[PDB]
RNA sequence: CUCAUGUUGCCAGCACGUUAUGGUGGGGACUCGUGAGAGACUGCCGGGGUCAACUCGGAGGAAGGUGGGGAUGACGUCAAGUCAUCAUGCCCCUUAUGUCCAGGGCUUCACACAUGCUACAAUGGCCGGUACAAAGGGCUGCGAUGCCGUGAGGUGGAGCGAAUCCUUUCAAAGCCGGUCUCAGUUCGGAUCGGGGUCUGCAACUCGACCCCGUGAAGUCGGAGUCGCUAGUAAUCGCAGAUCAGCAACGCU
RNA sequence: AGGAGGUAAAAAUGCCAA
């Protein structure tokens, strides 16, 4: 992301319906999760390293 | 007293055997009234049909999870088990008809990449 | 029969039959007989000309079909193309009006599909 | 369709401007931005010039016109055909 | 397949007349997952032969399959750039499967307005040997012995 | 009387079979009836996600999220009893609600 | 893409999380945290190995565990760089934070020291196979490892290609779950661009 | 299958409930939830086997011959994809190729391809009654009984950080009964006219849903081609991520 | 260990780096 982009997407809009989520550790706009603020890559990146506490690759 | 339980793709019951007259309540509802299809009667009854011991076992049922075809499974399973626990002898006829064996068949898991299970998405090489 | 200009069909239930009205569906058939008072399961047959009197003036009272609304729906249709509206110009060019994909499907407005 | 709780939407911008230009009874034309806003009947006799993303075009309100947006008597996209 | 053979599924006797060619029927009328109501279909169909003929119905049913069901067959395989139609016998089961669904499937084209009237109709019309079933158990046979010529392939 | 609900909610298993054993031990010890360790279902929070950036979206991959649970209840919470279960002390992975 | 990291392949059997703490409200907060955290460590400190970052949180305390190669440069005698490092965490807000810095037992087992050791050597002027035949020699003399693999790509001496090497010695069980495998990955700047080391470090096997 | 296990989960034996139900005092009995463990190893028998692998058959068992399904991609190939997740060598811009905002576009349409959904009807359509699931989601979220609407929905806020409460006590196909009577129809639902609700600063370009009217092509589809070998194909409904709202007929 | 019989309608081209 655009270094710009990224700090915009945490300054209050001026219209509520204006904010988006732009990952925590990388800024992808797309897929975006709720519970851990990251993008799909850097959830599978992370949960991969062991620094989510709880998640681990699951096979039923 | 006696307690068993069938299971079949999702379905539990229990059955309680009382040795009265033959008929059948499943949750306050006879046979005919709970599971009105013939097949499934008759899927029910073939234990008692092949050990010969008909209308000698008053039964009460509670039939929770799955649906009609699962839960007739697992109520002839629990009267097979039961007639067992009620007589040992019982077991080379009713396990030779595999009234004992329990259906190992469930639903297989939908796979990513495919539409349902096996059947994969159209395909074009062009 | 014989209802407001409409030659209804020969054997219908009868609330099936007034649906051939270019102003009335089902459920508005459903409600003029039950507000009127005659059986939605008669026949066409056995229709009476008192009934065809009472169902005749309850329609013309309280609903606006036939060539009324046929030329009050040419005229909603004129009035939004001479206003020069996007709709208009939708309906000018013969094309879908409420922003419907028109790249590939739209069939349905452009007509029998004719190849280049 | 806006729900009639809430009323037409009219921007106070241009809600403004045309109160003063027709308190002074003047029928001036005017650039505005808003394709959004719905035509109110204070807006029968004013000229707008309304911005189709490229130019401002000129839109006479006539009564025909009263419940429509301004936005949709500027068409955007320009199509001549193949 | 190519390792052997594949074990064939165990069918069940019928609940309402015993016979295990009713469920068999019941099986290749089945249509979109809904068993009870090819069960009903079927049914009835029995029924209503039962009633138009006075006699047992799935006597009459096995009556009509036997007058079906084929002997010969036609297998086709190219031979030397120019397709050859091979005679081939036909076991009892293959036999009985084909003319079931030669039944059936013709039974959905009549003009009787119901599955139900449809296939009681087709039975009963098989039974005496006159239906579109049998005219096909005809052509057949016909086919198959229009070439004996190339039986010499046996295959 | 008043009965007190220890929940414990926990990502690890190990962890939340470590602490069931050393609250049953610490109120236990200051004589109180406990009616154990009785388990609960397990909450299952799935995320699927496409493994490579840049499409290849049949290629995903699968996570889960385990959230164990066990509910433990003292009888007669003597305020001895209470004292010691504000100060026990257990690892970060176990969550105690006390209420 | 062949291979997964072996890490995540026996998270929930043969290894354990890097950060263990439990808060579903606060799950947000927490783990962006944990980011900015990790990205001040990595970002701060490559002269000492920063072998791993480990991060507990409860409630309003913060605990960090830091192991290290070489714990002198990490913190002053007087408690200079410490005091840096706390400084850092306060910024973070992390209200309190208990931070303890540990040394790494033997140096040549661990592959992510191993990687980045190798790493310094390739992106100071080392040739490659002297750095993979070092890493190889000075991890194998230790005991418990039973094998290794090293491997790194890139443009290796300069060359305006994409080579890749291995160098592999012992057991290597890669698709046994049971098997104790540590795994680290590091990426070389040099002044051709940026090479990646892997390493995978296989010590005996975990039976639980 | 065994041991442990009794709440928010079950209720066999007891009692109290009477409308409404385990609803409540109580009870571990059967489920069930989740911990520990047993259990398939050609383990036994018979025949083939070089007396070896391994194979054919049988007993016992819930399961028999890698039980079913996942997770699991060796060395490499395609200069395969991604300098638009990120990182980076080199080159280029720096008064712009940076950055802010409004409006617009990414939805344009004479066409072609590809993946799907709804159908073309009677194994069906419509109407009334009635029976059975699993898995999930919920804090400035899920939001009940009730009142007002025909229906989207409005007022209100019970109760729940949830085995408790809400998402109805949870389904649709299914079963029973009535009607339609083979027809471009009581099929089909597109398109179009009118009237609304809700989210949102804002539904014109360009949201979803509801009501009234409208009622197109379509009669099982050319050469050709696709998926699938048991709880599989075929169908029937349900939930989730993203998300204020949705183009979800998509994906899991 | 020795040994016999039977077994193909048509199907063209593909640029000169890495
Ligand atoms: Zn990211």
């Amino acid at each position: 992301a655009k270094k710009a982009l990224v700090h915009k997407a945490n300054k209050k809009p001026k219209f509520a319906v204006r904010a988006y989520t732009r990952c925590n550790k990388c800024g992808r706009p797309h897929s975006v999760y709720r519970k851990f603020g990251l993008c799909r890559i850097c959830l599978r990146e992370m949960a991969h390293a062991g620094e989510l506490p709880g998640v681990q690759k699951s096979s039923w | 007293p006696i307690q068993t339980v069938g299971r079949r793709k999702e379905a539990v019951v229990r059955v309680r055997l009382v040795p009265g007259t033959g008929q059948f309540n499943l949750d306050g509802r006879t046979l005919e009234n709970y599971f009105p299809n013939k097949v499934h009667q008759q899927l029910i009854k073939a234990p008692l049909v092949t050990v010969d011991r008909v209308d000698q076992f008053d039964i009460y049922a509670h039939l929770d999870g799955g649906g009609p075809s699962g839960q007739a499974g697992a109520l002839r399973l629990a009267i097979a088990r039961a007639l067992i626990l009620v007589q040992p002898e019982d077991r080379p006829a009713l396990k030779k008809a595999g009234f004992l064996t329990r259906d190992p068949r469930a639903i297989e898991r939908k796979k990513y990449g495919l539409k349902k299970a096996r059947k994969a998405p159209q395909y074009s090489k062009r | 029969a014989r209802l407001v200009g409409v030659d209804l069909p020969r054997d219908k239930r009868m609330e099936i039959a007034l649906t051939y009205i270019y102003g009335i569906g089902r459920t508005r058939s459903n409600e003029i007989l039950a507000a009127t008072g005659i059986d939605k399961n008669m026949r066409t047959k056995d229709l009476t000309d008192d009934q065809v009197t009472v169902l005749r003036d309850y329609i013309e009272g309280n609903l606006k079909v036939e060539g009324d609304l046929r030329r009050e729906v040419q005229a909603d249709i004129r009035r939004k193309i001479e206003i020069g509206c996007y709709q208009g110009l939708r309906h000018r060019r013969g094309l879908p009006v409420r922003g419907q994909r028109t790249k590939t499907n739209a069939r349905t407005r452009k007509g029998p599909k004719r190849t280049i | 369709p806006r729900s009639l709780k809430k009323g037409p939407f009219v921007d106070d911008h241009l809600l403004k401007k045309v109160d003063v230009q027709n308190e002074k009874n003047t029928k001036q034309v005017i650039k505005t931005w808003s394709r959004r806003s719905t035509i109110i009947p204070d807006f029968i006799g004013h000229t707008f010039a309304v911005h189709d993303g490229r130019k401002h075009v000129p839109v006479f309100v006539t009564e025909a016109m009263v419940g429509h947006k301004l936005g949709e008597f500027a068409p955007t996209r320009t199509f001549k055909g193949h | 397949p190519r390792k052997g053979p594949a074990p064939k599924r165990p069918l069940v006797n019928d609940p309402v007349y015993g016979s295990q060619l009713v469920t068999q029927l019941v099986n290749k009328v089945l249509l979109e997952g809904k068993k009870s109501l090819a069960e009903r279909i079927v049914y009835g169909a029995l029924e209503q032969a039962r009633e138009k003929t006075g006699t047992d119905p799935v006597v009459t049913l096995k009556r009509a399959l036997d007058n079906v069901k084929p002997a010969l067959e036609v297998r086709s395989r190219r031979v030397g750039g120019a397709t050859y139609q091979v005679p081939v016998e036909v076991r009892p089961d293959r036999s009985t499967t084909l003319a079931l669904r030669w039944l059936v499937n013709f039974s959905r084209q009549r003009r009787e307005k119901t599955m139900v009237e449809r296939l009681a109709n087709e039975i009963l019309d098989a039974s005496n040997g006159l239906g579109a079933s049998v005219k096909r158990r005809e052509d057949t046979h016909k086919m198959a012995e229009a070439n004996r010529a190339f039986a010499h392939y046996r295959w | 009387g008043q009965k007190i609900r220890i929940r414990l909610k926990a990502y690890d298993h190990e962890a939340i079979d470590a602490s069931a054993r050393k609250i049953v031990e610490t109120v236990t010890r200051t004589g109180a009836s406990v009616v154990g360790p009785v388990p609960l279902p397990t909450e299952k929070n799935v995320y699927c996600v496409i493994r490579s950036p840049h499409k290849y979206k049949d290629s995903r991959e699968h996570f889960e999220m385990r959230t164990h649970k066990r509910l433990i209840d003292i009888l007669d919470p003597t305020p001895k009893t209470v004292d010691a279960l504000m100060r026990i002390d257990l690892p970060a992975s176990v969550d105690v609600n006390i209420q | 893409g062949q291979k997964i990291n072996p890490h995540g392949f026996r998270l929930g059997i043969t290894t354990e999380w890097k950060s263990r703490w439990y808060a579903d409200k606060q799950y947000k907060d927490y783990v962006k945290e944990d980011v900015a955290i990790r990205k001040l460590l990595a970002t701060g400190l490559e002269r000492a190995g920063i072998a791993d970052v480990e991060i507990e949180r409860t409630r309003d305390r913060v605990r960090v565990d830091i192991h290290t190669a070489r714990p002198g440069i990490v913190i002053g005698r007087r408690g200079t760089e410490a005091d840096r490092i706390r400084a850092d965490l306060e910024k973070l807000t992390g209200k309190q934070v208990q931070l303890n810095i540990l040394e790494v037992k033997n140096p040549e087992s661990q592959a992510q020291l191993v990687a980045q050791g190798v790493a310094e050597q390739l992106s100071n002027r080392v040739a490659f196979r002297r750095a993979m035949r070092k890493a190889i020699q000075s991890a194998m003399r230790q005991p418990n490892v039973k094998g290794i693999r090293v491997q790194c790509s890139g443009r290796l001496g300069g060359a305006e290609m994409s080579r890749s090497e291995f160098y592999r010695e012992g057991r290597v069980p890669l698709h046994t779950l049971r098997a104790d495998i540590d795994y680290g990955l590091y990426e070389a700047k040099t002044t051709f661009g940026r090479i990646g080391v892997k390493v995978w470090i296989y010590k005996g096997d975990i039976v639980g």
